[PDB]
């Protein structure tokens, strides 16, 4: 029965420019077991609309999830995927940083 | 699609 | 390019909570094209890409058929693993299964796949000959040698090399104007100071099919690994890919790296230096 910590990533689906609609991915991988929670908050808040692909995995057996939401970057908001899993002791929030 | 093949554990 | 189908099947058992939980996701390449997921709200082959939309009723209801006949016998693989591993009832646990074909320059098959995964561990794989198995344990071993005396390798190769490839080369015709592409990445190198003697370069790829890539910094024309953070490959959201790469430089060192780009989209590898 093997625990496996996530690896996330927060990135937009385009380089962002303010002001312009975008597309706000979170994705998580390499965790086991499959239960997961992830959310897109903005402001500390979650977002209002968030979908997430289906459960899928790699080669070596590691789950990913894509979670995305529509988002139009700006230099006041703050944008973040948070994670609940198992193996992470509370959550862990990862903020959007337009460099990464 | 898948195949209608598969045998069990 | 070169060609695939792959279906990945999840089931996760949650006693308390009724049956387990079947999840299967269908792939041409690097494009998920359908799904099943036992918890949708009417459980069926869902489609997940246009293209394959277009199928019949026949295709639903089939296909529908085979992958509850597939979530069946992963239930009964969980209760079957519960005896071999000496488990309990009221436990929750994972199977994984991945299988599919790649169509070789000839038209033939060039590569089969059939293996599966327990609590997140190999548990039986089907070798590259498609006519032997892998068991990664003694509880294994007894599906092995069931496996053996049944002709499962046999009946499987035949899927794998018979109806796998006249499916994958229906999808790949059906779907052509969007599977058959290779999108080269959109590329470029940003630099970010970690302080006042270091910073990062970063070299980007963006929106590129299908997902591998190769991606390294150089020095001086020499390959770099120290200072150096290659994040997995990522999906867009669109279909398409991300990856980064990165370096951390002395101040004033930048124009002493190149980032290198390789991608079958692209007629000939790329070479960045941060252009600022
Ligand atoms: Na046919």
């Amino acid at each position: 029965m093997i625990q496996r910590t996530p690896k996330i990533q927060v990135y937009s689906r385009h380089p962002p420019e303010n002001g312009k609609p975008n597309f706000l991915n979170c994705y998580v991988s390499g965790f086991h077991p499959s239960d997961i929670e992830v959310d897109l908050l903005k402001n500390g808040e979650k977002m209002g609309k968030v979908e997430h692909s289906d459960l899928s995995f790699s080669k070596d057996w590691s789950f990913y999830l894509l979670y995305y939401t529509e988002f139009t970057p700006n230099e006041k908001d703050e944008y973040a995927c948070r994670v609940n899993h198992v193996t992470l002791s509370g959550p862990r929030t990862v903020k959007w940083d337009r460099d990464m | 699609m898948h195949p209608a093949q598969t045998s069990q554990w | 390019g070169s060609h695939s189908m792959k279906y990945f099947y999840t089931s996760v058992s949650r006693p308390g909570r009724g049956e387990p939980r079947f999840i299967s996701v269908g792939y041409v390449d690097d494009t998920q094209f359908v799904r099943f997921d036992s918890d949708a709200e009417s459980p069926r082959e869902e489609p997940r890409a246009p293209w394959v939309e277009q199928e019949g009723p026949e295709y639903w209801e089939e296909a529908t058929r085979r992958a509850k006949e597939a979530a069946q016998t992963h239930r009964e693989n969980l209760r079957t693993a519960l005896r071999y591993y000496n488990q309990s009832e009221a436990g929750s646990h994972t199977i994984q299964k991945m299988y599919g074909c790649d169509l070789g320059p000839d038209g033939r098959l060039l590569r089969g796949y059939h293996q599966s995964a327990y609590d997140g561990k190999d548990y039986i794989a089907l070798n590259g000959d498609l006519r032997s198995w892998t068991a990664a344990d003694m509880a294994a071993q007894n599906t092995q040698r069931k496996w053996e005396g049944n002709r499962y390798a046999e009946r499987f190769r035949a899927y794998l090399e018979g109806e796998c490839l006249e499916w994958l080369r229906r999808y790949l015709e059906n779907g052509k104007e969007t599977l058959q592409r290779a999108d080269p990445p959109k590329t470029h190198v940003t630099h970010h100071p970690v302080s006042d003697h270091e910073a990062t370069l970063r070299c980007w790829a963006l929106g590129f099919y299908p997902a591998e890539i190769t991606l390294t910094w150089q020095r001086d024309g020499e390959e770099q690994t120290q200072d150096t953070e290659f994040v997995e490959t990522r999906p867009g959201g669109d279909g398409t890919f991300q990856k980064w790469g990165a370096v951390v430089v002395p101040s004033g060192e930048e124009q002493r790296y190149t980032c290198h780009v390789q991608h079958e989209g692209l007629p000939e590898p790329l070479t960045l230096r941060w252009e600022p």
